[PDB]
């Protein structure tokens, strides 16, 4: 089932930014790396994926990156019209302990780091519903995010026969 | 006239609107069908993230139209 991976149908809604609604479990390719649900868990999946020795602390460093990525990009951000805050007043209030992430720090931080991130979607049985795809990238070199619920986040691992 | 809007789940809906119609407008009636608050809706049209204050007539969005909804997901 690697044929089906080479084959999503990404559309690009918008330069940069891609959506796909296909048909398998998230468990079918990766593995999910769980992070606690204290408010950071967008930080903690990301950093899970591109940090080696990742510790409970380690989110600090992508909120820092955040942080720079939103001095270049905030102001530019589709997304960050539903914002609606100055660079300075949603700087201090995404550095806040526990202010959770959203897709408007993917798109930020996936031209900061120079990689492609993959939110995708499920609806309580992980079947995924959507995916968001913010960089030129694919699935195989992709920080995989999961998104459940509301505003929980896990890490997704492709796994090594994929 | 009826334009459709694609919503992130995949499903394409129905919408009867007018070309008066402003963004916020719209959002409101894909709240009404589907319960997504305004709030959590991007409405992309031809490769552009539409806004609020404007109209369907400032961006040209004509009879049958396909419109994206892309959600923001995260607080």
């Amino acid at each position: 089932s690697m044929d089906f991976l080479r084959s999503l149908d990404w559309t690009q809604v918008i330069a940069g930014q891609y959506v796909s609604n296909p048909r398998f479990n998230i468990s079918d390719y990766f593995e999910i790396v769980r992070q606690p649900g204290d408010g950071n868990c967008f930080y903690h999946s990301i950093a899970e994926l591109t940090m080696p020795n990742k510790t409970d602390h380690s989110y600090h460093y992508i909120k820092r990156l955040t942080e720079s990525a939103a001095r270049k990009y905030y102001q530019e951000e589709p997304e960050a019209r539903l914002v609606g805050l100055s660079l300075e007043d949603y700087l201090k209030r995404m550095l806040s302990d526990n202010e959770w992430g959203s897709t408007l720090e993917a798109s930020m931080l996936a031209k900061e780091m120079g990689i492609t991130i993959i939110i995708w979607t499920v609806a309580a049985s992980d079947e995924v519903e959507a995916g968001i795809k913010f960089g030129d990238g694919d699935v195989f070199t992709a920080v995989n995010l999961l998104h459940s619920g509301q505003t929980h986040f896990d890490a997704l691992r492709i796994l090594p026969q994929f | 006239m009826q334009i459709f809007v694609k919503t992130l789940k995949g499903h394409v809906i129905t919408l009867e609107v007018e070309p008066s119609d402003t963004i916020e407008n719209v959002k409101a009636k894909i709240q009404d069908k589907e319960g997504i608050p305004p709030d959590q809706q991007r409405l992309i049209f031809a490769l552009q993230q539409l806004e609020d204050g404007r109209t369907l007539s400032d961006y040209n969005i004509q009879k049958e139209s396909n419109l994206h909804l892309v959600l923001r997901l995260g607080g």
